[PDB]
């Protein structure tokens, strides 16, 4: 401890170098966005969706894209 | 041989508009008409070949064409307003102009009725079915 | 502010992407269109000259596959203008 | 006094000035009133060059709902 | 093209220039640690190349992956430059 | 037209070359109780061109002991790329916009280290040689850190283009966000230009290395190149970090305030040249691989984390 007061004082920079490699890696495992970039960067559509076959057997694929089924970014809006 | 198919086999109506008018009314299009397009689009990946396709492909200008017409009729004004600002931006950016999209947007919210799809809602795969028959072979492996 | 502004920016990026998810089907219904065109026309001028050719039909598949396949962009305007063939090949490297 | 060191600078001033504002009207000119189209992604190659062939040679001609 | 006709009237301006200027008016230096530098300075170079990448593979679906492997990059490294710094390198 | 504009980049520029060095003559001289060079011309305005026209008219010389062409090519080189990397700059519209912008002005400096490098082996006399290989360790030591600080700039922008940033910083200045790096780009910013705190590239005190057997036309041409510099790496400080107000429908109010920020920090290390001391060549190299490169490095990761777990992922194009 008494050394890293002088550290912080006397080669400030190191400390400060090393405390800030360290919040980087401890800010993303604990924060209530990390988990939106996967996401948000996911959903960001670059490439044609292509539409599948109706076997009529899938109540989950949406039929139209304004219809009420599918997936939302409405969590990318109001983020 | 090749079989490429004629001229006059492929001889149809096009929008022929500047890509910013497309861009303007893009939203609406991938709302208005996407029943045909989806059909087109789907007859076109899984028969890989588009010459099978082709036909579906004609109905897609087409169902456009009059999307363009209605507009034509309806809201035209602004529209016009909307995609001549739109064009001026070199990356044809939507936030540049939002004041004359609202106006449009509006309009066709009373005229036309058609809606602006929400942010999303067009990115999502559709299911569209078709009488093509599911082509067996594609690749037409050996 | 930086992450409000990007995320304002990402919705954006996500707006005009499916802007264009839209529009691309008659692109490809024009592309194709136009593609086969040059092909076929590439054709009618393939026959013009290759029939005096000795016994060389006008037009045949180096590949055996009856698959339909993409023409190399050499194909389609290497006997076109060249104008044409250079704009296709550095034509978006240089922008404009 | 100081003031003496304006003269040079204004004229380093103007001499910065020039090229950005010149840059941005040679080209608001060359591309008919509109901000030359930046062509990123091909994509975007494709819609200016669907554009010339839409009409004249030139993209920054803009056919309208009127064609 | 644009890029080429910018460019040769930039050379043109120099060869211009040096011409008229000449024209107009009418053995063992060595120290192993600048060679250690010059070394340290690829492998750093290096490193910068393979987090160059970084601004496309920000955008990659994984996330956690590329944090996951950006950063163990970026400490291995400095970890190298620790060493350099305990060992008489960096020490002129 | 295109020439047009090629001209209205490259003649302004070099002129505000020419004035940049009298402006060095007179901010240097009030700060030293002196007036400055006011005598020739109307306030000095006309003493740029007259030293220029002396330069080229004296004889250029050839040293016994020197090759003919790595002494030529150099200040052509030293020019050439100096007034290239105008090319690519948004102002706000740039001549020769390029989708990886930032990587063609990093590769563009990068390459002038040679300059020093086969200038010094050409001159053939032990002071140029020792300056040389000095300088060269100083500007490359001084590009890993300048490159490393540009990688942590990008990933909060989304890309290599210069151009992106004029819309990143449609709201804040990136110095408010990265001030400390800010101050490690301007520090390494003074480096690559050889500016004074770190001038031992060329200490005149110590080994009056560079221009050593420079003179006349040659001289020049690396002169001209330092200068434009000068600018160019305070210009991309304020595109980079001090963005300029952007207003879609007058383009000018961002050249205008471009024009502002750029002559006050190109003001800032004619304002540090006068106030410091040199730093000795290991005090050069310890400030970046000691104190510079663990801050940029570790400040680096914080800009991969940064973006992620604040959800802020920058949108590509
Ligand atoms: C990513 C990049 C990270 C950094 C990479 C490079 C790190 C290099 C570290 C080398 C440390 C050993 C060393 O050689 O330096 C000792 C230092 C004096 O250094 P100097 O005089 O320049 O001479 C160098 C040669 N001895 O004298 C010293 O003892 C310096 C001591 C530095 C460490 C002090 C304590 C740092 C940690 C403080 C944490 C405070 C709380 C942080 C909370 C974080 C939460 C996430
Ligand atoms: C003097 C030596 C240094 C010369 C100056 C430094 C030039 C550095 C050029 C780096 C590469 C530039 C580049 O990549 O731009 C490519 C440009 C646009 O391409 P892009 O960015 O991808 O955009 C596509 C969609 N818009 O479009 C292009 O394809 C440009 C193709 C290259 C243009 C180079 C221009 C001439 C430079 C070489 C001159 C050679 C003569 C001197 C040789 C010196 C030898 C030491």
């Amino acid at each position: 401890s008494a050394f890293l007061k002088n550290a912080w004082a006397k080669e400030p920079v190191l400390v400060v170098s090393f405390s800030v490699w360290g919040l980087a890696i401890i800010m993303p495992m604990i924060s209530p966005y990390t988990k939106y970039a996967s996401m948000i960067n996911k959903a960001t559509p670059y490439n044609y969706p292509v539409p599948v076959r109706d076997d009529g057997n899938m109540p989950d694929v949406p039929s139209h894209p304004q219809d009420p089924l599918g997936p939302s970014l409405d969590w990318l809006k109001n983020l | 041989i090749v079989e490429l198919p004629t001229l006059e086999e492929l001889k149809v109506e096009e929008v022929k508009v500047s890509s910013a008018v497309l861009k303007a009314a893009a939203h609406h299009y991938g709302a208005q008409c996407d029943k045909t397009n989806k059909e087109f689009m789907l007859c076109r990946w899984e028969e890989k070949d588009p010459r099978r396709c082709l036909k579906e492909g004609k109905l897609v200008n087409g169902c456009a064409l009059n999307f363009f017409r209605q507009i034509k009729s309806h809201c035209a004004e602004p529209f016009t307003e909307y995609w001549t600002c739109l064009d001026y931006s070199n990356m044809q950016l939507f936030r540049h102009c939002r004041q004359q999209q609202a106006k449009f947007d509006q309009c066709v919210l009373d005229k036309l009725g058609w809606v602006r799809p929400d942010l999303g809602q067009l990115s999502k795969v559709t299911k569209v079915k078709t009488d093509r028959p599911l082509p067996e072979n594609p690749y037409h492996s050996r | 502010r930086m992450m409000r502004w990007n995320q304002e920016r990402r919705r954006l990026l996500i707006e005009d992407l499916e802007a264009r998810i839209a529009l691309m089907p008659l692109f490809q219904a024009e592309k194709d269109r136009r593609t086969l065109q040059i092909l076929r026309e590439n054709l009618e001028e393939e026959a013009i000259i290759m029939k005096d050719v000795p016994n060389w039909k006008v037009g045949e598949s180096v590949f055996h596959t009856t698959r339909w396949v993409p023409p190399l962009i050499g194909e389609m305007y290497g006997l076109r203008t060249k104008e044409e063939m250079s704009n296709a090949n550095f034509g978006f490297t240089w922008y404009t | 006094m100081w003031f003496e060191i304006l003269p040079g600078l204004a004229i380093m001033g103007v001499c910065l000035v020039i090229p950005g504002v010149s840059t941005a009207y040679i080209h608001k000119f060359t591309n008919g009133g509109k901000e030359k189209r930046v062509a990123r992604v091909q994509y975007q190659w494709y819609l200016m060059e669907r554009d010339r062939r839409i009409s004249g040679v030139n993209r920054y001609y803009v056919s309208k709902g009127l064609e | 093209m644009n890029l080429y006709t910018v460019i040769f009237i930039n050379i043109l301006l120099s060869l211009t220039l040096i011409l008229v200027a000449f024209w107009l008016p009418q053995r063992l230096p060595f120290s192993m640690k600048f060679f250690l530098v010059a070394i340290t300075f690829l492998l750093f170079d290096l490193e910068i190349a393979l987090l160059l990448p970084l601004p496309w593979a920000i955008q990659t679906i994984k996330t956690s992956t590329m944090m996951i492997m950006a950063f163990i990059l970026v400490t291995i490294l400095s970890l190298g430059l620790a060493y350099e710094w305990t060992q008489k390198g960096l020490e002129w | 037209m295109f020439f047009i504009n090629i001209l209205t980049l490259l003649v302004p520029i070099l002129i505000a070359m020419a004035f940049l060095t009298l402006v060095e003559r007179k901010i240097l001289g009030y700060m030293q109780l002196r007036k400055g060079p006011n005598i020739v011309g109307p306030y000095g305005i006309l003493q740029p061109f007259a030293d220029a026209m002396k330069l080229f008219m004296k004889e250029p010389m050839r040293p016994l002991t020197t090759s003919m062409s790595l002494f030529i090519i150099a200040p052509t080189l030293s020019l050439t790329l100096a007034l290239s990397l105008w090319v690519p700059l948004p102002m706000p519209h740039p001549l020769i916009n390029l989708n990886l912008g930032i990587l063609f002005i990093l590769a563009t400096s990068s390459l002038s280290v040679y300059s020093i490098l086969w200038s010094g082996w050409a001159s053939n006399s032990k002071y140029s040689l020792f300056g040389a290989l000095r300088a060269v360790a100083q500007t490359i030591s001084y590009e890993v850190t300048m490159a490393i600080i540009l990688l942590s700039v990008l990933l909060m922008n989304g890309s290599y283009s210069l151009q992106t940033l004029i819309t990143t910083q449609e709201h804040m200045w990136l110095l408010l966000p990265a001030w400390p790096m800010a101050m490690m780009w301007f520090i390494s910013t003074l480096a690559e230009t050889n500016r004074a705190p770190f001038d031992l590239t060329e200490g005149e005190s110590e080994l009056v290395g560079f221009n050593v057997e420079y003179a006349a036309g040659p001289f020049a041409l690396f002169f001209m190149a330092e200068y434009t510099n000068i600018i160019l790496m305070n210009a991309l400080t304020t595109i980079i970090f001090l963005g300029p107000l952007y207003y879609i429908n007058l383009p000018e109010l961002y050249s205008t305030n471009f024009m502002m920020e750029a002559l006050l920090l190109s003001s800032t290390f004619l304002w540090i040249r006068a106030s410091y001391p040199r730093f000795r060549y290991d005090q050069l190299m310890h400030l970046l691989w000691k104190n510079f490169l663990p801050l940029t490095l570790a400040l680096c990761m914080w800009h991969i984390s940064l973006p992620i777990f604040t959800a802020g992922v920058p949108p590509y194009m």
